């Protein structure tokens, strides 16, 4: 047809001959220094050893907002960037088995624990890793990446073709729209977004979630101002496409849209927001090197994504395209605006102009040690909060990845060595040197344990600063020179001569002034910078003075009401005997209307001595198989982190119970039995107690039912207040983990599952069957003894369903069980015909 | 033999051309067939129809339930379409896409128009599992690293756990209940067999109404995921992929109306006269 | 229980403390002794002694019938070096290098002088196979990948096929020799039970001499091997490795000279009175 | 005692940090050119 190159794929799979993984998602980062754990293999570093998160998040990155930037440089390129590193790098997502490196807040915190209390622990999980790198010390571990390495716009289309397909519409070649053509689509809501809750008013609800190709991009309203930008762009061109080839199809304009977008995507990212974050130019296009390593290191994520934060602002303006801006104060404040739903002021197109608008023509905060509040007070909290630290917790995840120190970094990339403290930033020490003697008060003069992220924000004056521009530049270097498919590499076949330079020379107010229909002349050629030139200036440097105050914290409570109705499903489990016991009465009262005698005991009974050892002895083998697998061998699930007694409890009783029950009907082959009763076994087992037996087996394969029971209502009790996050490696299948933390409620455990339903009606089987073949009853009534006797059809139903649905195992009742089912169905079919 | 050129054996090495789990089936319910063919001319002469429906419709159902297990033929689709073929080439081939949903796994078809296009033999005929003892996750990673053609990894990954579109669940647990009540069913089909010989003509006549109802539960059971796979896009190139019930199903509803019928039967027969 | 933390459960998870598979075995005959013993006070005061030995000597033989067939204490060296530790790190530690070949493959053992050295902790024990059923190529790569320490790659890999000292091929034909005579050698063991319950004094005194005979076959198959590791050289650094006979050996031996001399004894008292 | 450096292997492993396995013994040879087979494998 019309496409006449080799389309790229979405997951970054075949980008390199040689290496096919490089850049694929789900790949490895791969680190600059060897992993500095605490013991060399995947554990961090924690607050004995290195001073406490919290408490070191007050002493430097505190202060207050009206700072300006060196550079003015403006709102737009602090989240353009942050788009470009969504692009790049993602990860945040939590790993399995569930690790947890908690936030130890210090007694007396004003914003964390108010009313002052000792233990106020903020919780925070580790993340993904690959599963080939964890055990042993010549290989530490390795954090995976959850997106794809290469700069191919994997957050405007997905990371995978499947993703991709669900944000199309296949008609037109364009991305899927609502009901207003400048908004995508919010209709997937299972498995696609991230669905955290809003922190400000707790609304959770999947209304008002856009769909993009980054899993978090409603993060902000500002960072959702980019994927709007580049999905009606994309839009835009699929819609010019087909006005001047009207006979290609929907894949053709597809493909034709996707690779401009992508084309000038790369050139911007590359061309025009790297020379402003960094002040170098960098060095021009040399040619495709298929054997450079084009990985992301763990270290540019704190270089580049973790630094961003220094700049970002309280309030962001809103702006008319002349010059007005009062809404098109009317700046939105930043910590009332995570995960937002449906923003009253941001629902037209026009609004969302004018968001890009007044975020062009806004000067950034000053890029040194200091961030501003609703970052380090107010970021939206994961676990049990909904009020977090970004600064604590980017310092837990650099212990958490284990990242080098900041001399030792300093070193492996081949800075000068750096000797005392006034060192690191001789203005900083000249004009106010009292964050420096804070920050070594907390090593204890130790300046080789200064870690990655205090030690690149203290070392920044105007600019990242020595080391992490180094880290930045040889990052993208490697992420262009590297790539098949940069719109560059003429051997690709994706651009020829002429498109390439008309690429080369497009801007983002190109882009700004195609998307939204203004004059080029409201804004600026450069939209990163603002000079003393540029059109619609501000009202003034936006501190935190005149915005509405913050949204307050609040705790979660995961069992909030369900405190009423446990008790009473537990106490009507325990009522099914007394229930059964009354209609039993109900039914027979109209029914009606020295030491020489224990040596001759023992000579005396040998033989049921000797058969009930064994078979208690298999019972016992039983049990202490699945204990111990469960206490000993069992730590990669970590199930046993979060019911330990519970689970041994009720996984040995299972598999002991499994055979009491499987081995019952070997008493009640009677054919059998009568068979072997004059055989060479009469010797060894008596077969005149051959009833006596089953009375025992029974009433002895209850009271380690009743433990099974007790030890799921222990653990479905730990299962509906642990996280979904927990849930989601636990039990797989069962639980996805979205935004929103929240466990299934109790009943949904015992009455909408199959193992919980199941299980209750056993019970209650179970209830029945005992108390009417009971020696006070069966003597009384032999014919209601018969009929509900008859249960153990049912029973027997019931177990092997119970078992099926896998959930912590796999089935094994019907291996028990075949062989005695066989035995006694045979015996019953012999005993048909006499 | 005779050894003068290396190898000794200069041949095309053959493939077997069907199913093996199929052909393994259809063989020794044959052998059966024969074997009781050949005991026939020693029985009287005019129970021999009556033995031989008896035992040809009993030899057949009980083959039926055990073939349409081990089936992938429940919901299938095809098309015809233009696809990439392979990475670092720009060509494009005409192939017959297809799926084949079973109980316990998919089998992705891609077969060229012509089998010859590019200087190779486009027959693909891949199998990705579900079953309770596999990996779905683990066998795409390992067709993915193993360079398979385009199409035949998007079709596969489609099913992948934790996809935008959820069909691994659902086809997971549908699958799973319905292999377990045709074992079931299977189980009925021996104790009617048995329960026929010895004489009892009730139990035998109910026995066969449990064969029948175990099998229309294991429709009920897999009818459970056709409102999952409709809405999700199944577009390669300029081609859409539609599935629809196969012949299994059919095959089951057929077999399952039949053990009901003679059950019924049976009981009529035994109540009046 | 109580939920209040993140994780619910904050406590160090615990390991075996010695083998499972000879945990099991010396658990499972203790409770068989324990039963003898509680039937014991059921049983004539004369052949209480008799009984007691013929019981806890059968048990102790079948006992070590068995678990000297999965040890791997056959041949065992041990020495004391200073090392390398891994990779990337220019650091020596002061180790005890072990070595435990069994008959389908040998035990490792790496445990520093102080077990904390380099803020980890050295205290390994890695198993590498050569039976039937497993490659010892493959558990070899896969403990490469996995980046072991220096030294226990280095013991290792001097087992692996096709190295310049020969002793794969070997240690594994007398390893699987030597474990058929031990399975032998255990039914020997069970029929002599057996035909000892029942009155037959000549076979029972004669299925003995088999169980004896047995072992000492065991015995001269894997000592078919000390003349091939005495070359190779085991070098660690300043310490080399010297393997001898382990205890496996020894009691295997033990036993093979008590069950032979019980069954002559039961030869001649049967012969003369 | 007198090495005070890490002594290089001798089949080449864990001489990358990042990529263990590269000039390993036994390793593949990464070629320039896709291959040129008669049926492409
Ligand atoms: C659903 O589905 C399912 C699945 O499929 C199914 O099942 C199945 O079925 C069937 C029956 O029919 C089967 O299958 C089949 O088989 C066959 C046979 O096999 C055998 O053989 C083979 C071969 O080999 C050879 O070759 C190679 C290469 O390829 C090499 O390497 C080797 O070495 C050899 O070579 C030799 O020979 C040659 C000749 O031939 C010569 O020349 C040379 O020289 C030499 O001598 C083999 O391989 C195999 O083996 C394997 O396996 C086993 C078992 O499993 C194992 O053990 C081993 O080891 C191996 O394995 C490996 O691999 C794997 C993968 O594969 C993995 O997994 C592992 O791990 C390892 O690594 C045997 O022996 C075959 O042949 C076939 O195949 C085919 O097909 C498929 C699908 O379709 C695919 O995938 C493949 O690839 C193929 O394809 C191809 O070819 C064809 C022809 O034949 C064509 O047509 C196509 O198209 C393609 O083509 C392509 O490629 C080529 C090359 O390759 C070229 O040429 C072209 O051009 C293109 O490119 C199959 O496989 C069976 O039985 C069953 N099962 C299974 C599992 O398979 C079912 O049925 C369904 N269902 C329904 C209902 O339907
Ligand atoms: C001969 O030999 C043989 C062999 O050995 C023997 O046998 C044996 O024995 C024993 C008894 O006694 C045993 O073994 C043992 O076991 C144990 C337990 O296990 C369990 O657990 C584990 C753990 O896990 C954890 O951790 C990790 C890391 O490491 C991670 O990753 C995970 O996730 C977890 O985590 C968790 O937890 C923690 C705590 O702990 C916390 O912290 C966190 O957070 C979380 O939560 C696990 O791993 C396991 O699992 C596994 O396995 C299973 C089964 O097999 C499977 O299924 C799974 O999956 C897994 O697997 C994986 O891996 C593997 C390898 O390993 C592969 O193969 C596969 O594929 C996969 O991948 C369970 O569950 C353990 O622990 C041990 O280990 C140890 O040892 C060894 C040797 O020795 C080695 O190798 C290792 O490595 C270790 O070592 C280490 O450690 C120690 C302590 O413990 C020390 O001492 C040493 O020294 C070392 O250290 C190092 O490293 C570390 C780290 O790692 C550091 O820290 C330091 O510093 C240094 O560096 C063992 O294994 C058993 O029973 C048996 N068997 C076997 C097979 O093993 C015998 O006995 C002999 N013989 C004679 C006669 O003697
Ligand atoms: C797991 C199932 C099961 C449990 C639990 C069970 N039984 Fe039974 N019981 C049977 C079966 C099966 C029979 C055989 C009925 C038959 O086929 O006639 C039976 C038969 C009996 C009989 C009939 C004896 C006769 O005269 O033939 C008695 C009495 C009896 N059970 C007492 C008990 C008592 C007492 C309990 C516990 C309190 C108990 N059973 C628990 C399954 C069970
Ligand atoms: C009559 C016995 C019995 C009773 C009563 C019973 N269970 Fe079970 N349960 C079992 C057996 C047996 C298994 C293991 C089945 C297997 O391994 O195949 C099991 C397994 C389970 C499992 C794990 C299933 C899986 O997927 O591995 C859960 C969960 C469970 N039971 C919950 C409950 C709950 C909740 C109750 C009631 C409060 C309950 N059970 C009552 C016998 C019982
Ligand atoms: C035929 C006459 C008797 C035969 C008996 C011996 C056969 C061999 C035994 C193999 C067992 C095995 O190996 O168990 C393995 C499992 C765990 O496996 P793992 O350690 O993860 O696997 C690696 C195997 N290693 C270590 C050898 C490499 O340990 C267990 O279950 C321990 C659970 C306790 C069982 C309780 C029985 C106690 C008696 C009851 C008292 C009331
Ligand atoms: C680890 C635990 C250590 C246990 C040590 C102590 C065990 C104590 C056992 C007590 C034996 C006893 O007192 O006998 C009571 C009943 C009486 O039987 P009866 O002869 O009075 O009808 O007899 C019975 O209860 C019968 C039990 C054995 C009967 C075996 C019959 C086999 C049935 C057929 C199987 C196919
Ligand atoms: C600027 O805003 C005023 C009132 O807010 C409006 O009248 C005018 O049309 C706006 N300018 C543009 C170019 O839309
Ligand atoms: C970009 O293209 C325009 C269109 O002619 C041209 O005037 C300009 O010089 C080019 N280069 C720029 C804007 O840097
Ligand atoms: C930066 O912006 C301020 C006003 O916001 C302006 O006065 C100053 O001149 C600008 N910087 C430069 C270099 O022009
Ligand atoms: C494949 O390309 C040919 C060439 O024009 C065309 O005739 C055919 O319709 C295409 N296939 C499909 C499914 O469109
Ligand atoms: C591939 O096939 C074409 C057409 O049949 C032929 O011209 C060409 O030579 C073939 N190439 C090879 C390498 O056999
Ligand atoms: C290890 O080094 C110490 C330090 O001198 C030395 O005393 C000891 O002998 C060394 N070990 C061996 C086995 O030589
Ligand atoms: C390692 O141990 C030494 C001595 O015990 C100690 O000085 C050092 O701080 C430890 N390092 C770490 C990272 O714990």
């Amino acid at each position: 047809n019309s496409i006449s190159w080799e389309v790229q794929r979405f997951d970054g799979w075949y980008n390199n001959l040689m290496e096919h993984r490089w850049g694929s998602k789900g790949s490895r980062l791969q680190r600059l220094v060897p992993a500095s754990y605490a013991d060399g293999v995947y554990q961090p570093l924690k607050e004995p050893y290195l001073p406490n998160p919290r408490h070191l998040s007050n002493r430097v990155m505190r202060g207050s907002a009206g700072q300006p930037s060196l550079r003015n440089r403006t709102v737009l390129g602090v989240f353009f960037g942050y788009h470009v590193l969504s692009d790049l790098v993602s990860v945040e997502t939590p790993g399995c088995p569930a690790e947890f490196l908690n936030i130890y807040i210090p007694h007396g915190d004003p914003v964390f624990d108010p009313d002052k209390r000792g233990n106020v622990v903020l919780p925070f999980q580790r993340s993904r890793w690959d599963r080939n790198t964890g055990q042993s010390p010549s290989n530490p571990r390795d954090q995976s990446n959850q997106v794809t390495g290469w700069l191919d716009g994997s957050a405007i289309y997905g990371s995978s073709h499947s993703w991709s397909d669900t944000l199309r519409s296949f008609s037109g070649g364009q991305l899927a729209s609502g009901p207003d053509p400048a908004f995508p689509s919010d209709s997937q809501s299972s498995l696609l977004m991230w669905m955290a809750p809003d922190p400000s008013t707790g609304q959770g609800g999947p209304r008002g979630v856009y769909a993009f190709g980054a899993q978090r991009g409603n993060r902000e309203p500002f960072l959702q101002a980019l994927g709007l930008l580049w999905f009606r762009y994309h839009n835009l061109c699929a819609r010019k496409l087909a006005q001047e080839h009207p006979h290609w199809g929907d894949e053709e304009l597809f493909q034709h849209a996707r690779k401009r977008v992508i084309a000038t995507y790369q050139n911007i990212a590359m061309y025009e927001w790297l020379p402003s974050f960094l002040k170098q130019t960098p060095p021009e296009y040399p040619g495709y090197r298929p054997f450079l390593d084009p990985s992301i290191s763990p270290e540019f994520v704190v270089a580049s994504e973790q630094f961003l934060s220094t700049m970002v602002p309280s309030g962001v303006y809103m702006r008319n395209a002349s010059c007005h801006f009062q809404g098109i104060s009317g700046a939105l404040r930043v910590c009332n605006s995570y995960w937002s739903r449906e923003h009253p002021k941001l629902q037209r197109a026009e609004d969302v102009d004018a968001l890009l608008l007044g975020m062009a023509s806004q000067i950034a905060e000053r890029e040194d040690h200091v961030v501003v509040e609703d970052m380090q007070d107010f970021w939206p909290g994961p676990l049990k909060f909904s009020r977090t630290d970004y600064l604590a917790s980017c310092l837990q995840r650099g212990r958490d990845l284990g990242l080098p120190s900041y001399t030792k970094a300093r070193e492996a990339l081949g800075l000068s060595p750096i000797s005392h403290w006034q060192d690191i930033n001789p203005a900083l020490s000249r004009s106010n040197g009292t964050v420096l003697e804070a920050t070594a008060a907390l090593y204890n003069q130790d300046l080789s344990r200064l870690e990655l992220l205090p030690g690149g924000l203290l070392e920044s004056h105007g600019d990242p600063g020595p080391l992490f521009s180094t880290i930045v530049l040889d990052q993208f270097v490697r992420l262009r020179d590297g790539d098949r498919y940069w719109f560059e590499n003429t051997r690709n076949g994706l651009f020829s001569k002429e498109e390439i330079a008309e690429i080369r020379n497009t801007s983002l107010r190109d882009i700004l002034v195609a998307v939204t229909n203004v004059d080029p002349s409201a804004l600026q050629p450069n939209v990163f910078f603002w000079l003393a030139g540029d059109p619609c200036p501000q009202p003034s440097q936006l501190s935190a003075k005149g915005l509405p105050a913050c949204a307050p914290l609040f705790i979660r409570d995961y069992f909030e009401g369900s405190g009423f109705g446990f008790g009473l499903t537990i106490g009507t489990l325990c009522c099914f005997p007394l229930v059964s016991l009354l209609s039993a009465w109900i039914v027979a009262r109209l029914r009606k209307r020295t030491v020489q005698q224990f040596k001759r005991f023992i000579e005396n009974y040998r033989r049921h001595i000797g058969c009930v050892a064994v078979f208690y002895t298999i019972t016992g083998a039983l049990f202490l198989e699945r204990a111990y697998y469960y206490a000993f061998a069992a730590h990669h699930s970590g199930i046993t982190d979060t019911t330990r007694v519970g689970i041994i409890l009720s996984r040995g009783t299972a598999a002991s119970i499994s055979f009491m029950f499987s081995y019952i009907l070997l008493t009640m082959c009677r054919n059998l039995i009568t068979f072997l009763r004059e055989t060479f076994l009469n010797r060894y087992i008596p077969f005149d107690a051959a009833v006596d037996f089953h009375r025992l087996i029974a009433s002895t394969a209850i009271i380690l039912t009743v433990l099974h029971s007790a030890g799921h209502v222990v653990n479905v009790y730990l299962f509906s207040i642990s996280p979904l996050s927990v849930l989601s490696c636990l039990f797989p299948g069962l639980f996805h983990d979205d935004g929103s933390e929240f466990p299934q409620k109790y009943y949904w455990w015992f009455f909408q599952t199959v193992p919980g339903l199941t299980g209750v009606l056993l019970l209650l089987a179970l209830a029945i069957m005992y108390v009417f073949a009971s020696h006070h009853f069966r003597r009384r009534s032999f014919r209601g003894f018969w009929l509900t006797h008859h249960l153990y059809i049912f029973l027997y139903i019931l177990l092997i369903i119970h078992g099926s649905f896998a959930l912590i195992q796999m089935p094994r009742f019907h291996i028990f069980f075949l062989v005695p089912a066989i035995i006694y169905v045979g015996d019953k079919l012999v005993s048909l015909s006499r | 033999a005779l050894g003068h050129t290396l190898p000794f054996y200069t041949g095309t090495k053959p493939t077997f051309p069907m199913d093996t789990t199929l052909a393994v089936i259809i063989t020794i319910f044959l052998t059966a067939l024969v074997t009781f063919i050949i005991i026939l001319p020693g029985i009287r002469g005019k129970t021999r129809l009556f033995w031989l429906l008896r035992v040809v419709t009993s030899l057949f159902i009980g083959a039926v339930i055990l073939a349409v297990n081990f089936s992938s033929e429940w919901s299938v689709g095809h098309v015809n379409a233009n696809t990439t073929y392979k990475a670092f080439s720009p060509k494009w081939v005409s192939v017959d896409v297809g799926l084949q949903i079973g109980l316990g796994g998919v089998n992705i078809t891609l077969t060229g128009t012509p089998v010859q296009q590019l200087n190779e033999t486009i027959n693909y005929n891949e199998a990705f599992a579900w079953r309770l003892g596999r990996s779905y996750a683990e066998e795409y990673a390992k067709a993915l690293e193993k360079g398979l053609p385009d199409p035949v990894l998007y079709l596969a990954e489609k099913f992948t756990p934790r996809s935008p579109c959820g069909l691994y669940n659902q086809y997971r647990l549908a699958g799973h209940y319905a292999s377990a009540m045709l074992w079931v069913a299977f189980l009925c089909w021996l104790l009617a067999n048995v329960m026929l010989s010895m004489p009892v003509l009730v139990y035998g006549g109910h026995m066969l109404l449990a064969t029948g109802l175990f099998q229309l539960l294991a429709l009920f059971f897999f009818s459970m995921t056709t409102s999952l796979i409709s809405p999700c896009p199944l577009r390669l190139g300029t081609a859409v992929l539609h599935t629809h019930h196969g012949p299994a199903f059919w095959i089951t509803l057929a077999t399952g109306l039949l053990c009901i019928l003679l059950g019924l039967v049976m009981a009529v027969a035994h109540r009046m006269q």
